[PDB]
Parts: structure tokens; C-alpha cells; sequence
């Protein structure tokens, strides 16, 4: 029965690795699984529910350690399905992979297991294992690079108006206040008042101050909100144009031209040889022209490419007019 | 080697009919239509900038003996052609059953004659699995 | 009189269902008259307002009773205009809505009526029952829907930047700090600085503790403000697709064609009749396919459509012109 | 049944002129021609990708008969002509006029003759009060 | 010189009425001039201040009192320039303008000055007749509306959370905290959380409190947050759209149609003269549909005017290939 | 060996004037040089880590001023890239930019050294200097400026919003709360307030206030965030409006045009003078009207001529037709 | 009244060619032409969409007559031709001068002879200041 | 000076083959013909307004006369070409080489003749060191 061997082989990859339907089901749950770990830790932190939290978490670790070993194993072995990861050979090169020892290096220590101190950083460590491709942090990234320019302005011009306001702030309450007795205190409270925390340890009581923090609060609580509004409309229109690039998906034909291009110059091992690679690297290049822009680039060429068509075929009717009026 | 010199001359010469050593677009077009096939002004440019590495719009000897140098791994494009199939891979799991193949292979972008996609099936049923594997496909085609 | 019997129906059913003008009105005066209620509840709480408060309330509280019985009966009468709920038996159905049932249990409890506990509980619940279509939990579900990738990228990032965070100040303020003692409490001060609550309760003291709390607030602030600022640009990109959308409206010919379809499919009741059927085949893909894109994609096909048919058109002038040159 | 077989035969063989049990686009055409229709590319493609069930671009008797053994109810209709009304339910109490009935009918999407929309008056107008419903039309229709 | 006086009352209507360029200067000018007196006024509150700020604030105001009557004199005199504010009745009428009464009695009171009351009151009417266009009010109204559901949406679904996380946090602190002892202390502490501000004044201690707190507020921060994101957001686009629309500026020929079509009804004054009441209809609808769209339908129309335009051409041609085929 | 010399001095220009790509390193590494100065200098505020700041700041600034130097130095060497800096001249023509006298400035007060205030004060103005371009303030800069009518508007609701809810909270809390003294003290809570600071120093006690507070913070707290918003939004929208223009870059031919006319004018030194000026000016034209759209106002205008080029083809073709029906 | 009645009826009668009492697209264009101008399908139905109060494409005589009925005032263009001199008036002080007048009444939009600007500033030029005022103009034009 | 008023009436007189001071976009472009070069609409209208400063599409002597008394430096095009050459100085070093700048001259925007292209170097190779300069250029040029 090594069809559905292999069916099932395959199902169980495409679970614990890319899922895309109810597969995240099942990784909820494991995660589900993991913060209720960490959630009970914090709580065993708690002298007084010291007792019931590590009752509790004993079992808890030892199923999230049961789980994790048996999702570890079917994850090397469906490993399999990709021909890349074939034999001990394939598989042991998976194993290469740095999630997989990661997760390898976890269930060593949780067997193992500043013990406390150990176990808080171990849970983090799990947690950002938890993504196991990148996806966040390439978006993230992505996105933040994409609006470099303006994200810096409002870094530098924000961390430049927190400099001034603390050091005016500091001037004008430096001996009638208790709270800025040092330029250090003062930029505490730039950094705490900026970010609209507002912890109120910390705040001017003289007129000075007042009114200097607030004509520099007036500006810094929007330069500081700045990043934040810049990422937002940054994801959504991604987004947006995510969406309508969804639509035309117009990498079929470069594609199917390129894959059969190989297999004639496969086949074509002088002039006809010439005429092959020739055309091989044509289809080549059209594969990525059409990977390249993937935008309203495509749709503009597209509407030039008609536009000159028809004049061409302008050209030709003319030409063929003016003979009729020789003949 | 020089026959191999020799006979890439000779086919040039086919090519570039103006006998400067020089093969512009309308050679090219004048000998595809020999061959058969009809390129367009698009096809043209696109075809005599990638083998023009000097910007002149026409291509010497010794670009073309180059250019044709090229063999199937220096390519490079073990790469290119994996992530094309990985396109055509609909499951993703990495194969392709055979109907899916041929309908992709002769209706799809270039058409081809049935012909090739059965000899390429004839040199490629390694396994004849129908689900036949692309990756061990991709990496014998570039060796 | 049925005709203006069933006019007056009708308007009924429109004011108090689904309403456009000014049946708003009216939906806000009953919507304020239950808020008037739940703030006079709220005044009832308080012992020195009591006596004021609940004089009011029972007044307020039995007028919303009669108005709410009212609207109840009058809206099971006039649901008779759909056909759908006519007669006992359909106007039983239409009882069967889930909201029409829990505004029957409502009237129950309020005339029955842990007493203060289930006024509470039923003035939240009358408070949900308000929207009765499910209009604003679909669309914020639909907008968080298609931004769900970037929202998971903001909560697990700022999740992890809020327990590295917690754990890193806390080990800098695990002694020298009254607040910090342990690491729950310091996840409650990350949890509510990041999110720039800043209570003030608990806040860094040691040098060390301020500084991480500083370049760690720099991220987390701005990592918990993106989901809103995310899900803000979504709106108003939706709203501004609504708006463009709105334009084109064609959902028109699609609709008559599939209807004279349906109609000439019930006339058709052998080569004429598998015409008819495969016309109305046709007349369903052409609604269907009219209704999936409804957006820019529409624009593309009819450029495509347009550009295929002129260069058909160009060919056959081709032709002719090649014909008259031979004649 | 042997009768309706029979019959479905015989209209497939006015249809697929070829005679090889594959009705092709030009068939169709030129059988809606004699019909007086004339169908466009774009029909044709749609209407065949509708009966092709398997992507060849031509249909075998078994798939004209089975394509042709959906009835009214089988459908499943009801719901995407209740959508349309509504659409056409200009008001949405459920009802629309004669007049904006007609029009609509004869003036919007595909034009028909007068004789069938006085066709379905007749049919429908089952209480006759211009405002006649559409949701019992329909439930009627796939009755 | 009546020529230079109607072109100095014409440049000063310009500048006291709708400005465009540097009149905004004496506009700014006369704000921070009304502005220094509301701040001059707010330091004349405090009573170590009172002196200094009094005695300043005298002439500041009096000052202000001649700029505003020298203003409101020059601006009824300058109203002379529209045709329609001319003579007494018209400079009377233009004095029916509701600001222009709001001056008049705001100078007819500051001239007669619970005073600092009043003063605080009349402070604040100056300020909003600022100004005097509304303007702001209506882009604030404007962009509200055009995002009312999304508004509504917010506001529903963050007013719940609100209730139930006040509710929820009231019931796992009646008891052993202070701040909860009432559910209207618990429900001020819900809105001074969910919206950021966290004075700090009331806050959770016992763990459920904290608990539900923290699963609450990473709902209604945002839900609190997301109208800002929405407004600014519909703000923006709203500005892109004012860019764009601001280039193809089609509102020429048809208004040049308008006019000229009425010029010529009015010398129409019996088929000529239908013909020319008709033609004065199609220009007042080309006027009118020229102005409705105002955006990118206008660009699809044209579009769709040139393809079908486009077809008939090629119907053209085919008519004529037949015709030769013929001959 | 000249050649290498110039080669080096265009790189060393390119790195420290306007770099690309790894010189940004450099950057980086210069500005965290100056950061961490600026940071010991704050440590060196405090009295207890008074010792160890200052042993370390001693040689980081000297290392700041060396590098400073030799930054500044190699900058005037290198401007010879440029010939408008070429010899003395030139070079110190350039020294006369504003940003190198500010940097000689910089070096003298440094080597010179109220000697903690200038300290702090030259410390600003390094860190301001930083820029060097005035990028980041003409970037922020033009996006206000697009915005200025939508942030006029958020600025003025919202300051009207604050002083009738401070002036409100004042009158209901002026006797029974200790923090409503004076209209300036609910002046500054409602500002603390509304920015979402909520130091918690002030907040209103009586039902009045607590009330009217929770009325107008929801409006005051989306007010006060909405610059934010917007200004967020337009960096993002011109990002993405960047990211397209960035595709079609048609400045190509209207530039070779123009340099080639302004040789052929020179050539130029009577029709065909008057052709070559004509043609010049034709060429200066298309250069300018090719630099100000730069959007989709070219998509528009080309289609409109494609439109108008086709319709004029279609007249030639009827003509064309008309006259074989004549023959 | 009864002369304007069969004056109206005598128009209608070279308008509707049919006879049958509804003018159609064809003979609107016809007489048109007649006139001299080209109207197109465009026009033509928009012109027959302002007319046409019912939708049946054609117009009765008394549809004809109750349009004509309306005066200058009755048509309340007062605000439509103010607003629209407003966007001609480029100062927006209230007026504009002659020259710039005769340039956008002849050259732009609609093209008409200078014959008609010539007397439209004949009986306009109430006070022949150059920069003539266009309030009081389309109040005495609406009386 | 008078000897340039008469050789500019001479070129005007060329121009309006009118005869009436004033030239039309169509004696334009058949002096464009005679001289070789074909002028569009577009380019007729364009020039047309390049020169009108008073809008009604035709030139008086005087105004020939003055645009043609503009010198080199008093166009003050010396930014604009400064701003142009910038955008063709690719690497932005203030240089750019001989090949780069041939092929630009010759095969981007307006094709221009070798001959030109062989001129420009011959009067602008001050240096000769294949990277010339265009600042010095376009300052020589605008003086
Ligand atoms: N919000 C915010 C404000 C300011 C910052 C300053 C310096 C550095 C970072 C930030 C800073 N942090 C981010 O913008 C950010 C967001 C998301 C992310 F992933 C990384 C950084 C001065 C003012
Ligand atoms: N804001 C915000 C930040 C963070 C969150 C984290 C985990 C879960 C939710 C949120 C969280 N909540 C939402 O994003 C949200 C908004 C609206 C809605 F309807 C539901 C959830 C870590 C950081
Ligand atoms: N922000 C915000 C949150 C919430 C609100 C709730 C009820 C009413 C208003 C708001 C409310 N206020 C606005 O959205 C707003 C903004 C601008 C403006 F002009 C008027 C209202 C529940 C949660
Ligand atoms: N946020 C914010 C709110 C309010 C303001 C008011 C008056 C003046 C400025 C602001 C004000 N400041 C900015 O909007 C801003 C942002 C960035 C920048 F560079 C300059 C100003 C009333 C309410």
C-alpha cells in the first residue's frame, strides 16, 4: 500500500509544514498549547499561587513536551514527500534546516529540564520558533524598507524634538521641581510624555514648564504616532495591491514558453541549433519581464503595445489606399 | 574546436546574407521565414539585444561562437526552469500527472506538436509513474 | 381598503426594518432611550444618587418596556409583506429569527423583573441586540479578514517584543524595585506601557530599567498602535472602492438576460430545446461572472475584449486589401 | 428513455456534422445560424466550456444527454433567479409592475419578442395586480 | 479716481474675504493677536500672575477690540465690490450674514466689558467665528459621512467592549480594591483605559482584574483607536483624489455651452425655436453631467465612447470591403 | 598617476556627500559615534555615575573631534570632484556652504573645550547637523503642505474642543476638586488629556466632570490623533505614488531633445535660423511639460492622442472610401 | 393659445415626417439636417431622453407643447447660468472684459459667428465699462 | 540693426505666404516641407504658441522680429540644459563619456547626423579626455 503510504505522507506535510486550510487548526492549538505553558509559568512566578500553577504546569510542559517530540518525528519523516529530503541521506539535510534544530536543541533542554530563568528564556525561545519560516518578520522588514525615507524623518525629527523639549523642560524646572534634578530624568519624562505613556512620575509644575511641554507635546506625540500611522497605511495598501494583482496573474504563458523552450534545446543537442538556443533565451527573458514588474506596468505595456499595433496597421491601410489610387 | 569554428561560420553566413559580419534583423527575419517560423519586430529586438553585448544592433563572429559556447549546465538555469515547473506544479507537491502535463506542454504558451511532448515523455518516464517528478527531471536536463 | 392597508405595511416594515432616511430617526430616538436607561442604571449604583436615579429609572425603564412591546408586535405584523412570513405559519417562521426571539425573551425578563447583576447583564444584552442584522460584526470581520496577515505580524512581533521587554526590565528591577518583584507584575507593566496606558503604578527606577524600557517602548509602542492604524486604512480604503465601485453598476444586463433565459427555459417545456438550455447555461456564466470581479478586473476585460476585436477587425481589412490587390 | 435517446441522438447528429460524436465550435455555429442566432467567439468558447466537462473542446453524446437530463428543480436555480428578481425588485417589497416588468424584459439585456413576455403575463399574472410577486413566479417556474 | 477705489475696495474684499496668498498673514496675525488675549487671559486666572497679566491683558484686549471694528468697518465697506451687497440695502443684506451680526455683537459686548465668566465665554465665540466660512466644519462633516458605517461600526462594537470589559473588571474587583466599589468607577476606569489616556488613578490589583484587563484592553485600545485611523486615513485618500481631479479640469466646454446656449434662447425670443430650446436643454445636461462624476467614470466613459465609436468605424469599413466585393 | 587620484577623490566624494549604498555604513557608524556621546554626556549629568561617564567621555569626544576633523578635511579635499569647486576658488566657495561653516563652527567650539549648557547646546547642534541635505525636514515639510487644509482643520476642532471641555471640567470641578484651582490648571489637564498622556496628576472627581470628560474625550482624543493619522497616510500613499512613477521614467527623449536643439542653436550663430530657434523652443517646451505632471496625467494625455490620432485615421479611410464609391 | 396651438402643431407636423404623432430619432435628425447642423446618435438621444417624459423614445404633441410652454423664468437657470459664469468669471470679482469674453463665447465649447456676440454685447453693454458684469446680465436675461 | 530688419522681413515674407503679416500654421508647414522636415499638428499648434503671445494663431513681424532678438545667454537656458545633461550624466561625476554621449545624441529623442555629433566633439573637446565635461560646456555654449 505504498500509495496511500505516500498520500498520507504527503497530507501530514502539507499539515505540519505550509498549511493553508484547516491544518491552521491544529497550529493554533499547539500554540494554544505552548502560551498556556507560558501563561502558567508567569502565574508559578506568583508566590502565592505558587502551589496549583506548578501542579498545573507539570503536566502541561509534559504533554507540550510529548507533543513536540511526536510532531518533530512525523515532521522529519513526511519530510519524504519533497525528493529533495529522500533517505537517510536527504532526510539528515532537512535535519540541516535551523528550525529543525532549534526545535531539535528545545526538546533536549526541556528533557534536561536559574532554573526559572532558564525556563522563561527556553519559553521564549519557543515562541519565536513558533513562526518556523519568517513570514512575519520578511513582511515586516519588507514593509518598513519599502517606507525607509519617511520612517527615518520621523525618527530623526521626533528623537530631535524629545532632545529639545527634555533639555527646555530641564532648564525651566530644574531647581523648582523635585522630578528634573537631572538631565537624565528630563529626557525620561521627554520619552514617557512623547509616546503619550504618561506614567506621571514625572511632569513640570512651573508655568515654564507647562507651557514649553506643552507647545513640544503639541509635536512630538504626532512625530512619535508618525511610525506607526506610516507602517498601518503601508500594510493596507499592500494590501489593497495584493489584492488586485491577485487578479490578472499573468505568469502562465512565460511559463509554459519557458519550460518547453528547455525541453527543445534538451532535444536540440547549425543554424537550427542557433535558432534554438536563440529562442530559448527569448523565453527566458519574457519569464522574467513577466516576473519583474507583476504591476500597472504590465497593463500600461500593454495598452502601448496596442496602441503602436494599430498605428502599424494605420500605416498598412494607407499604403494600401494610395496604391488603389495609382492603380 | 575547429570544426566547430567552421560550421558556425558557415551557418553565420546563412545568417548574415550582407557578408559583413554583421547579421541585422531583416537576415534573421529572412531566415526564420526559411525556417518556417514568423518573428515579429518585438521577437527581433528582444532576440538581437540579448546577443548583442555591444549595443549596435548587429552581431559579429566571435559573439555568436560565445553566445553558442553556452552549454545546458553553464546556463545556469537549473534555477529559472525550477521555478517554472514549481508554477506549473499545481499541488505543489513536486510532480505532475501526465494529462496535465501534456495540455500545459501543447496548449499552453508555445504550442507544440505532439510529437516532441512524446519523446520528451519517451526520455523522461524514469519511474512512469504518470505523476512523473520534475525536480530529477530539471537537474538530468541541465546535465 | 387592503391596498392602503398593505401601503401602510409596508412602510411599517421598511421604517422598522431595514430603514435608508429618516427611519434612523426613530431607530436613534429608541437606541438613546435604551442608553438613557443604562446611564440611569448606572447613576442607581452609585448610594448617594440612588434615590434620584432609581425614580427616574422606573419610569424610563417602563417606557422602554411599552415601546419595545410595541415595535416587537408591530413588526411581526407587518413582516406580512414579504411573502415569505404570511399567514400564522409565516409569521411563526419569521418569529424563528434569532433576534426576534431574543427580543421576546427580553420583553419576558424585563417584565419578570443577583437583581442589579441580571439588570446589568440584560441591559448589555438588549445593547447587542441593537444591530439585528449583523452589519457592523460582518464588516469588521471582512476587514480584518483580508488584513489578517499583517495583523498576525504585528500581534506576534509585539508579542514577542512584550515578553522580551517584561522579562529584560524585570531582571534589571527584580530587587532594586518595589514594583518589579515579580515577573507578572513586570508583564503587566510591559503590557500596559506598550500599549501606552501607562497607569504610572509600576514603572522602571534603575538606570538599567529605564534604559531597556526605553529602546523597548521605541518598538512595542508602535508595534500595538499598528493593528489599529492597519485596520483604519483598510476602512477607508474600502470605503473609497465603495465609492469608486458605485459608478459602473453592472449588474444590469446580466440579470435581464439570465431572467428572459429562466422564462424561455419554462416556454421550452429537441436541437431548439438544447439550444434554450445551453443559452440559459450562458445567461447564468454571464451574471455569475459579472458578479465575481466587480472591480478593475471588469476595466481589463473590456480593454482585452477591445484590443482582440479591433486586431480581428485589422486582419480582415488585411484581407480585403490583399483580395482587391489580386482583383 | 429509448424515446428520448433517440431524439437526443438525432438532434446530436444535426449538431456534430463531423459524425464523430464531437460537436466542435464551427458545428455550433453553423447550426445557430440555421437556427437565425448568430453566436461570436466568445458565445461559442462560453457555451462550450459550459457542456465540456473534460477540456477537449468538443462534447460526446453522453455528455449532450446527461447535460440535457438536468430538469427545472435539479437546477438548483432558485436561489441565483431570486437574486436577479431582487436586483430587478427595484422597491424590494417583493413585487414590480407591469410596465417596469415589460420594459425591463423587452428593453434590457437580450430583446425578445412581445409575444413571450405576453406569454408569461398570462402565465403569472396568477392574481393580477400589476404588482404581480416573483418570488411564487419562481417557485413556480422551478415546480 | 473711481477707478483706483473700486480696484483698492476689490484687493481689500480680497484679503479680508476668501484670501489665497500672503492675506493669510494679516489672517494668521489677527488669530495669534486674539490668541495672545485668550493666553494673557488664561495667566490672569492664576493669582500670583494676576498683576503682571492684567495689566498686559488691558491693552492687548483694547488693541484687539480697534483691529476687530477697523476689520469689521473695512470688510462692509469693501462688500461693495460683489454687485449684489450694493447701496444701503445691499451692504444691509450683507450684513444679514450670521458672522457678520456674531462680530457685531461680539464688539458691542467687548465695548460693554460673572465677568471672567463672560470673558472666558466671549473668548470662545471669537474663536469660532475664526472661522467664518465653516469650512472645517464641513471637510470634518464631510469625510465623517462619507465614513459613517465604518464610524458606526467602531463606535458599536468598541461601546460593547467597553461595557463588558467595565462590567467583567467591577465583578473581579468589587471587593478587594478600592477604585471598584461602584460600576460607575469601574466603567470610568474602562474609558480612561480603552482610550490610552490611563491616568492611573483607578486600576485593577486582584490577578483576575488583571487578567481580564490585559485580554480586554488588546481589544478596545484599538477599537478606540481605529476612528482617528479611519478619519486620517479617509483624509488622505481624500486629498490624493483632490490632486488628481485637480488635472483633467473638465468643466469648460460645457459651461461654454451653457452660456452660449442660453445667450441664444434668449435671442430665440417655431422649429427654429425648438430647436434652439432643445439644444439649450443638451447644453444644460452636458453642463450638469460634467459636473457630477467629477472623477475616473469620466475617464471609462471616454473610454467607452471611443470603443464603441471605434466599432462602428469598423462596421464602416466592412460595409464598404462588401460593397467592393460587390462591384 | 592623476587618473587614480581623481578616481579615489570621486570615491571619498560619493561617501561622504551623497552616498547609496554601504557608505550609509560609514553614516551610521559616525552618527552612533556622536549618540553614544550624547548618551555618556547624560550619564554624566547623574551625580553617582558621574566618575566612570566622564573617564569614558573624555576619550569619545576626543575621538568625535578627531574624526570630525578628518571627515571635514577630506570633504573640502574631495569637493574638487565637482568643477564648481575646482582650486582655491572653488573650494572655498564651497566652504561657504551652510552646513560646512556650521561644521567649522563645530570644531572650533569643541576644541575650545555654563561649560555643561554649551556642552548640551553644541551636542543639539551636532546632532542637527547630522542631516547635511535638509532631506528630512523638506520631506515633512511637503507633506504637511499637501495636507495643510485637513491638519487646519484637525488643529482648529480640536483646539476648540479642548478649550470648551477644559472650560467645561473647570466650572464643574472648581470647588470640590483640589486640581481645578484655576482655569490654566483645566487647561493643562485638558490637554494632558486629550493627547492620551493622562499623567493622572489631574482628572476630574465630581459626576459633572468625570461626565462632561467622558463626553469630550471622545471627541478630543480622535481629534488630537488625527494629525498623526493623516500625515501617515500621506507618506504612505506618496510612497506607493513614488513607486510608480518610478516605472514609466519618461524624461528620457524630452532631455536628448533638448540638448541636441541647444547644440544645433549654437550651431545656429534667416528661415532656417528662425526653423532652428522655433524647434529649440519646441524642444525647451517638451522638456518642461515632460518634468511637471509626472503621473497619470501622461496615461490620460496619451490616450487622449491615440483617441484623436485614430479618429483622424478613420476620416482618411472614409475619404479614402468615398472616393472609390466616385471611381 | 389657439395661434400658438397650431403653430406648434404646423412644427410638430415638419418634425414628426411619420404623421403618426411621435417623433422618432430619424426625422429629428432629418430636420436637422434641413437646418444645417449634424446631429449625432448622442445628441439625438440625449435630445429625445430630455423630451421624452415617458421612455417610449418618441414624443406626443402635447409633450411638445407643455415643454415649449416653459419661459426664461420658469426654467430656473438662474443659479445654472450664474454658476457656470462664475467658473468663467477667472477673477471671481464679478466681472470680465470684453476681450476675454468674445474669446471663450467664440472659441471655446460651442463655436457660434460673431455676429451673435456682436449683439449680445449690443443689448448687454448696459454700461460699457469692458469688464461688464454677468449678475445683473442673467437676471435681466432670466426677466 | 536695418540690415537685420530686412533679411528677417525677407525670412517673414518666406514665412506668410499670405502676404498679410501674419503666419498661418499652414504656410508654416509648407516651409517646413520645402525645408525637408514634416511638422505634426501637434508641433504646428505647439510652435504656434511658442511664438503667439496674443492668441489669435498668427504672428506679426514685429513679434518674429523680437523672439528672434533673443541671444544665447538671454534665454537663460543655462539651468535647463545644466538640468538635461545632468539627467544624461548617468553617474553624476559632472562627466560623461564619448561613446555614451554619441549614442544618446545620435539614437534617443531626435536623430540628429554624425556630421553635428563630429562638430559638437571638434568644438567641445577642450580637453579631450574622452569623459568631457558638459558644465564648462553649457556655460561656453550659453556664452
Ligand atoms: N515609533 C518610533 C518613534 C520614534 C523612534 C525613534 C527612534 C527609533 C525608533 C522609533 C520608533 N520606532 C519605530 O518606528 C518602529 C516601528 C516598528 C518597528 F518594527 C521598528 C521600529 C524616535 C521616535
Ligand atoms: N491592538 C492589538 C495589539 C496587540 C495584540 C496582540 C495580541 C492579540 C491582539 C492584539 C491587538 N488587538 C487587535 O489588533 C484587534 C483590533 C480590533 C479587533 F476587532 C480585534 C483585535 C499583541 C499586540
Ligand atoms: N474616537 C471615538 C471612539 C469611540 C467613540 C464611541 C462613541 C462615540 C464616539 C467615539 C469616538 N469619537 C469619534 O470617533 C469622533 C472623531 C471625530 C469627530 F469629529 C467626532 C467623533 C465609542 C468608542
Ligand atoms: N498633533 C496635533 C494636534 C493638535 C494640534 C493643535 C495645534 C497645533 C498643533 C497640533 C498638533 N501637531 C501636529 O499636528 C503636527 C504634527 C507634525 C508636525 F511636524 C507638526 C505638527 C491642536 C490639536
Amino acid at each position: 500500500r505504498n500509495a496511500f503510504y505516500r498520500k498520507l505522507q504527503n497530507f501530514l506535510y502539507n499539515v505540519l509544514e505550509r498549511p493553508r486550510g484547516w491544518a491552521f487548526i491544529y497550529h493554533a492549538y499547539v500554540f494554544l498549547l505552548v502560551f498556556s505553558c507560558l501563561v502558567l509559568s508567569v502565574f508559578s512566578t506568583i508566590k502565592e499561587y505558587e502551589k496549583s500553577s506548578e501542579g498545573a504546569l507539570y503536566i502541561l510542559e509534559i504533554v507540550t513536551i510529548v507533543v513536540f517530540g511526536v510532531e518533530y518525528f512525523v515532521r522529519i519523516w513526511a519530510a519524504g514527500c519533497c525528493c529533495r529530503y529522500r533517505g537517510w541521506r536527504g532526510r539528515l539535510k532537512f535535519a540541516r534546516k535551523p528550525f529543525c534544530v532549534i526545535d531539535i536543541m528545545v526538546l533536549i533542554a526541556s528533557i534536561a529540564v536559574s532554573a526559572l530563568r532558564s525556563l522563561r528564556f527556553l519559553q521564549i525561545l519557543r515562541m519565536i520558533r513558533m513562526d518556523r519560516r519568517g513570514g512575519t518578520w520578511k513582511l515586516l522588514g519588507s514593509v518598513v524598507y519599502a517606507h525607509s525615507k519617511e520612517l527615518v524623518t520621523a525618527w530623526y525629527i521626533g528623537f530631535l524634538c524629545l532632545i529639545l523639549a527634555s533639555f527646555l523642560v530641564y532648564l525651566a524646572e530644574k531647581g523648582e521641581n523635585d522630578h528634573f534634578d537631572t538631565y537624565a530624568d528630563a529626557l525620561w519624562w521627554g520619552l514617557i510624555t512623547l509616546t503619550t505613556i504618561g506614567y506621571g512620575d514625572k511632569y513640570p509644575q512651573t508655568w515654564n514648564g507647562r507651557l514649553l511641554a506643552a507647545t513640544f507635546t503639541l509635536i512630538g506625540v504626532s512625530f512619535f504616532a508618525l511610525p506607526a500611522g506610516i507602517l498601518g497605511s503601508g500594510f493596507a495598501l499592500k494590501v489593497q495591491e495584493q489584492h488586485r494583482q491577485k487578479h490578472f496573474e499573468k505568469r502562465r504563458n512565460p511559463a509554459a514558453g519557458l519550460i518547453q523552450s528547455a525541453w527543445r534545446f534538451y532535444a536540440t543537442n547549425v543554424s537550427i541549433r542557433a535558432v534554438c538556443v536563440m529562442r530559448f533565451l527569448v523565453s527566458k527573458r519574457k519569464f522574467k519581464e513577466s516576473l519583474r514588474p507583476y504591476d500597472v506596468m504590465d497593463v500600461i505595456e500593454q495598452y502601448s503595445a496596442g496602441h503602436l499595433d494599430m498605428l502599424s496597421r494605420i500605416k498598412s491601410l494607407q499604403s494600401r489606399v494610395d496604391q488603389i489610387v495609382g492603380r | 574546436t575547429e570544426e566547430q569554428i567552421a560550421e558556425f561560420k558557415e551557418a553565420f553566413s546563412l545568417f548574415d546574407k550582407d557578408g559583413d559580419g554583421t547579421i541585422t534583423t531583416k537576415e534573421l527575419g529572412t531566415v526564420m521565414r526559411s525556417l518556417g517560423q514568423n518573428p515579429t519586430e518585438a521577437e527581433l529586438q528582444d532576440m538581437i539585444n540579448e546577443v548583442d553585448a555591444d549595443g549596435n544592433g548587429t552581431i559579429d563572429f566571435p559573439e555568436f561562437l560565445t553566445m553558442m559556447a553556452r552549454k545546458m549546465k553553464d546556463t545556469d538555469s537549473e534555477e529559472e526552469i525550477r521555478e517554472a515547473f514549481r508554477v506549473f506544479d499545481k499541488d505543489g507537491n513536486g510532480y505532475i500527472s501526465a494529462a496535465e502535463l501534456r495540455h500545459v506542454m501543447t496548449n499552453l504558451g508555445e504550442k507544440l506538436t505532439d510529437e516532441e511532448v512524446d519523446e520528451m515523455i519517451r526520455e523522461a518516464d524514469i519511474d512512469g509513474d504518470g505523476q512523473v517528478n520534475y525536480e530529477e527531471f530539471v537537474q538530468m536536463m541541465t546535465a
